[PDB]
RNA sequence: AGCUUGUAGUCCGUAAGGGAGACAACCCAGCCCGUGGUUAAGGUCCCCAAGUGUCGACUAAGUGUUAAUACUAAAGGGCGUCCCAAGCCCCAGACAGCUGGAAGGUUAGCUUAGAAGCAGCUACCCUUCAAAGAGUGCGUAACAGCUCACCAGUCGAGGUU
RNA sequence: GCAGCUUGCUACCUCGAUGUCGGUUCUUUCCAUCCUGGCCGUGCAGCAGCGGCCAAGGGUGAGGUUGUUCGCCUAUUAAA
RNA sequence: GCUCAGGAAUAAGAGCUGAAUGCAUCUAAGCUCGAACUCUGACCUAAAAAGAGACCUCUUUAAGGAUUCCGGUAAAAGACC
């Protein structure tokens, strides 16, 4: 049937959403959001508690974007209202881990025996809880929860050692 | 008085380059950092990374390190500078980071053709950044 | 053609390798601000050299604690006057010079090296720096300072030796309130380096006149028959066929010496003030005697007797708090023995 | 010694056998594959070289062999109907002193192909299309010349 | 290896020909290498107080002789200085056949050893009669 | 021991046969490469 | 092979001037002197005289910005992007996700005491059923929970070759 | 297919001379990387290998025979 | 005798978010890391940078420079101190 490029987003009450110049700005209950989505050929409009992403053109490339902005804008709108929360495991064989947040990262001592401590950057306003062998991530900006939730897991990497033998890691278990 | 902000940085330099063979004027740019050049921003910075270590720079090729200084360059290459024409428009222009103190608050134009709302994708970069990541403070 | 590899003779670090354009050496680079308001260089003249035998208090040495002999250059080094207070302007084209107040009385002897400014604006030209700080137009204060070895008699030199240098302040104004302070005082050695730190050290070298590149550059000499058929002392090759051209990285002769170098992280191990302390008998050889206060730096130091060198609080130091040197022993014996 | 020095043709044909001596015997065994007797098979397909070039008797043998392989493994031995339509008839010869009396030895034997021509045609059912096709496909890639498959029958029996 | 508290020149290059001072059979020893020497072009492997040689034992026994052992060098006549100050300068060179962790080969050491090589090797002090 | 959590991670993606670079589970094609056939991790 | 040796035409050789960056022979052109005009080839963002010319599309790679020329990289591949056409499924609800069952067959026969559906060679295995095979998976010395190929409700538009 | 670093082919330049191999000295460049740095796979437990990708900043040595280039051999070496 | 670095931005690569393609996807935008590379940063040189510089002081028949004299921290002549 008829192909439609444009795509709608919902504002759930309590939140107001703004595009002034061509910076989104969300504004919730939990926080407020401020991203930068600007893309030539592609328009967009807020209106009555509802947002409208349209391209002028209808290529790939165009309903790509559309898509990517309208997924933007509802992670956006749903970061304000609800948040999100992320799952990691804390798992070792041998040598147990000392995870532990000092501020904007997360210190990881005794990582497989290591004298030196692992340093785990936090982003955004990302509230990190290491709730015994679990870490949850709650955050307002999903982009900065899953930054976080890769950083970790990242710092927690084995870079030497056959991965089917040691496994020792911070994993994250539940994505944003 | 010219001010680069969002401008193309060759069709700004072609049109000052011309203005400056009419040969009425003298022409001074602002805000060189503020240029725009398009196309890839790993594609602009291989190119300039290697037109700045190109040459015998001991004894070959000197390409500036500035954005104004470079902008400078850009204009030259469309200029015939070793003619006494060129040699008389170069020495009739001049290219400031920013604004200098004394145009502070002089009044301005604009190329609408040199503007880079006129292009049609994000894949561009500023001067600036051009030359920031060739190692320039300014 | 399989070749053999040999890391290139000499360093290129150095081109081009000419003689330094004054005698005194320019700092191009001031450390971070890390404490209380003070001077970030002194300048004392170098007399010689003499070892010392102390205790080995560097930590995680093998070494450490006990009897170890140290090599150690005098460096004569009366109290300098602060002549004046200049202000830095930073903009997009650097740091430019934005205004320069003079110690209202200076030293006569000053005339030896530039007519004297006139005991004329302080007051006005300090409250001048004050709005231009006020006002945002001021990016950093220097304080000129300069050297005076009338004092000295192994130096023949009466007329004094002028530098800039830098104020450690964790702020501007207080840098301004702390050069104010110092404004026209005779700053003592003391007053700027403590016993046990660490120093860079400047000075122009040495000076060989014109050497060839045996000497200059450290290249082979020909070897076996060939040398002695007519090239000894002389490269083998200036360049290939193509391109077609003398390279500036082929090792020649030319000016060897009286270069600007700087040492770092040379360690003090005594502020002394009366030089009989380490003046040997005899004297020091074509210097005389320590007469004012001096320092001991562990090690050698750039230049020869009688040179200018300039101290800098370190720049690229490592260790952290070194300590106060334990000298045991002083030798004075006669260094012409 | 690659396919590409006997590939151009930028000459005329070299076949009459009783003016030249000792030509090399073709590597090529068969031409007809599969089930040579049934001819109802269907669907027909064939693979057409889209240059004019000269194909060696070893890259026709294997092209041959890989397609006769693919067939067999996928449609079974008799599944399918396999004709190369093409025999080397130019003799290919090599200069084997330098530049005098340059005109080569016979050295082997080559079929002159034009653009357009068929060089292998396979005849299967309807459901045995698409491994014909990635069979024929497989052979191609060992020519020297760019291919293309047509459909000559059965392209209302696959679509 | 462990550092010494002397600074001692390099004096022994490949070629030298040392006395064998212990028991085990090989009066002379030309040096080969340096173990954990790495050099730079047209220089010879050189070797000073306390390091390790590849040798062939040139005089000694017929079971010794054209053997490629390893040896420490224990006595250098070139003068190198402790770190107080003081040179030390022995009358000849000496040295002695050992293996790769440092265990000489031989029982007593006939002359006076280094303190450096005493102390950096220590079997080598305890079957030297004396350390100076 | 080995973890499930952990394996879902450092085990369970796809390599590619060309380049060896690693895929989504789901990948059908080299990001890195586009080469069509790509191989799970060998975990044993 | 900017190799060697023929042939037809035309050139350089012996051919200016204009244009291709320069170019013996490539394009215009064969050229007495001076002046004016209009054109050829080629070009019109600046260097450089004249378009930051118009219309309709493509390219994201600085690819390209290279008539001929020996001065311009191939086979193969691309769910990169833009087109044309033909099949099949599709509001009697397609394609992908969200849900719920994979209960009767068999523990099919396998030397060595033991891989009893994934070493393995073979089928109108159920009456009939909107739904359950002689076997698609991290895993089993002989057994399993945990994943499929299948019709079902789901929002609701194109999907696929 | 690439390179032009082997050997051929050719005869366009040089026969009113462009001094011929190898070594030595000194400088520079390429990457198709031997080591050093960062990665990916593994039939990768670790140690250590094997294969591939990026990367040319630094290093890539000392010796016996032979004029050798090349090659063989020796002992070091992160690698020679 | 002295002669680590740190930071930025990247390569391969590893990830986050994310549509095209409801799902998934390191990629198409966007984002975070990531080398002995590059840049910056502690070094040398650099107003002959033709945009040919900034500031201060002294003085305009002066300031000051050179020559002669006694020298050496310098030096082939010059120069330099």
């Amino acid at each position: 049937m008829v192909k439609e490029i444009a795509r709608t987003i919902e504002i759930p009450e309590g939140v107001s959403v703004s595009l002034a110049q061509d910076v989104f700005t969300a504004t919730g209950p939990k926080g407020t959001v401020e991203r930068k989505l600007w893309y030539p050929g592609i328009m967009i409009d807020v209106k009555d508690g509802e947002v409208v992403v349209d391209a002028e053109y209808a290529r790939k490339e165009q309903k790509a974007m559309v898509g990517t902005f309208a997924s933007h804008i509802r992670n956006l709108v749903k970061g304000v209202n609800e948040g999100f929360e992320c799952k990691m495991s804390i798992v070792y064989a041998h040598f147990p881990m000392q995870v532990k947040v000092d501020g904007k990262t997360l210190i990881i001592g005794n990582f497989l025996g290591e004298k030196k401590p692992r340093f785990a950057k936090i982003i955004g306003e990302t509230k990190v809880k290491v709730s015994g062998n679990d870490v949850t991530i709650t955050g307002i900006n999903k982009e900065d929860v899953g930054q976080t939730a890769a950083n970790i897991e990242q710092k927690t990497k084995i870079k030497r050692f056959d991965p089917r033998i040691f496994q020792d890691g911070i994993y994250i278990v539940q994505k944003a | 008085v010219i001010d680069a902000k969002g401008l193309i940085l060759g069709r700004l330099a072609s049109s000052v380059a011309k203005q400056l063979l009419s040969g009425d004027e003298k022409v001074y740019i602002i805000n060189a950092e503020q240029a725009i050049i398009s196309g890839s921003r790993a594609a602009t910075l291989r190119e300039y990374r290697e037109t700045r270590e190109r040459g015998a720079t001991e004894f070959g090729p000197y390409f500036p390190k500035r954005p104004d200084r470079i902008l400078k360059r850009t204009i030259r290459g469309m200029l015939p500078y070793k003619r006494a024409r060129g040699r008389d428009a170069m020495s009739r222009l001049k290219v400031y980071v920013g604004v200098p103190y004394e145009l502070k608050g002089a009044e301005t134009v604009t190329i609408p053709d040199a503007d880079m709302r006129l292009l049609s994708s994000s894949r561009y970069v500023e001067l600036g950044e051009v030359s920031q990541k060739m190692g320039s403070k300014f | 053609m399989a070749s053999i590899h040999r890391p290139k003779r000499g360093s290129l670090a150095f081109s081009p390798r000419k003689r330094a354009k004054s005698h005194i050496p320019r700092f191009r680079a001031w450390p971070e601000a890390t404490g209380e308001p003070k001077l970030q260089s002194f300048a004392g003249y170098k007399v010689g050299m003499t070892h010392v035998i102390m205790v080995d208090d560097t930590k995680n040495s093998l070494t450490q604690g006990m009897e170890i002999s140290v090599p150690v250059t005098v460096i004569e080094t009366p109290a300098i006057r602060v002549a004046a207070i200049r202000a830095y302007a930073e903009d997009s084209t650097g740091e430019k010079a934005i205004a320069e107040v003079w110690a209202a009385d200076l030293d006569p002897e000053l005339k030896r090296r530039i007519p004297i400014p006139a005991a004329g604006n302080q007051a006005e030209a300090l409250e001048n720096i004050g709005k231009l700080i006020e006002e945002g137009r001021v990016s950093d204060v220097r304080a000129v300072i300069y050297t005076l070895p009338k004092s000295l008699t192994g130096v023949p030199k009466k007329v004094p030796d002028i530098m800039e240098s830098g104020i450690s302040a964790r702020d501007l104004g207080t840098k301004f309130e702390y050069s104010k302070t110092i404004l026209g005082t005779l700053v003592s050695v003391t007053d700027v380096f403590k016993n046990g730190t660490l120093v860079d050290t400047a000075a122009i070298t040495i000076g060989k006149g014109t050497q060839g590149p045996v000497k200059r550059w450290g290249i082979q000499l020909m070897k076996g028959k060939h040398s002695r058929q007519g090239s000894l002392r002389q490269v083998g090759t200036l360049g290939a066929f193509n391109p077609s051209r003398v390279s500036w990285r082929v090792p020649q002769m030319g000016q060897m010496g009286y270069h600007q170098r700087t040492e770092f992280n040379k360690r003090i191990l005594k502020i002394g003030s009366d030089g009989e302390e380490v003046t040997p008998e005899g004297g020091f050889i074509n210097y005389g005697l320590v007469r004012g206060d001096y320092i001991l730096i562990k090690g050698s130091v750039p230049g020869p007797s009688k040179r200018l060198i300039r101290l800098r609080d370190p720049i690229r130091a490592k260790k952290a708090d070194l300590g106060e040197p334990n000298i045991l022993y002083i030798s004075r014996e006669s260094k012409q023995g | 010694k690659p396919g590409s020095m006997y590939r151009n043709v930028r000459q005329r044909s070299f076949t009459r056998r009783k003016y030249m001596g000792g030509v090399p015997g073709s590597q090529v065994i068969h031409y007809d594959m599969g089930d040579k007797a049934n001819t109802s098979f269907p669907v027909k397909i064939s693979l057409i070289v889209e240059e004019k070039c000269q194909i060696r008797h070893t890259a026709l043998e294997a092209a041959r062999i890989t397609a006769n392989r693919h067939l067999v493994a996928d449609t079974g031995k008799m599944g399918f109907y396999m004709k190369l339509r093409v025999y080397p008839h130019e003799v290919i010869r090599e200069n084997k002193s330098g530049m005098r009396r340059a005109f080569g030895k016979n050295v082997g034997t080559a079929a002159r192909v034009k653009p357009m021509q068929k060089i292998f045609t396979v005849a299967v059912e309807k459901q045995n299309f698409k491994a014909a096709k990635e069979a024929l496909w497989h052979a191609g890639q060992k020519l020297p010349t760019p291919c293309r498959i047509v459909v000559d029958e059965g392209a209302e029996l696959v679509q | 290896m462990k550092g010494m508290r002397s600074n001692i020149p390099r004096a022994l290059n490949a070629g030298a020909q040392i006395a064998c001072v212990d028991n085990t059979g090989a009066k002379v020893v030309e040096i080969i290498s340096v173990k954990k020497y790495r050099g730079v072009k047209n220089r010879m492997p050189c070797a000073g107080i306390g390091d390790m040689c590849v040798v062939s034992v040139k005089k000694g026994t017929p079971e010794m002789r054209k053997q490629v052992l390893l040896a420490v060098v224990v006595r250098q006549k070139q003068e190198f200085r402790r770190p107080d100050g003081l040179h030390v300068s022995f009358e000849d060179n000496a040295m002695v056949i050992t293996d790769e962790e440092g265990i000489p080969k031989g029982t007593d050491i006939k002359g006076p050893v280094a303190r450096e090589v005493a102390e950096r090797f220590p079997k080598i002090g305890t079957t030297a009669s004396i350390i100076v | 021991a080995r973890f499930p959590e952990a394996e879902e991670r450092l085990l369970n993606k796809k390599i590619c046969m060309k380049c060896n670079a690693r895929n989504a589970i789901r990948a059908t094609r080299c990001r890195k490469c586009g080469y069509g056939t790509l191989r799970v991790k060998s975990k044993e």
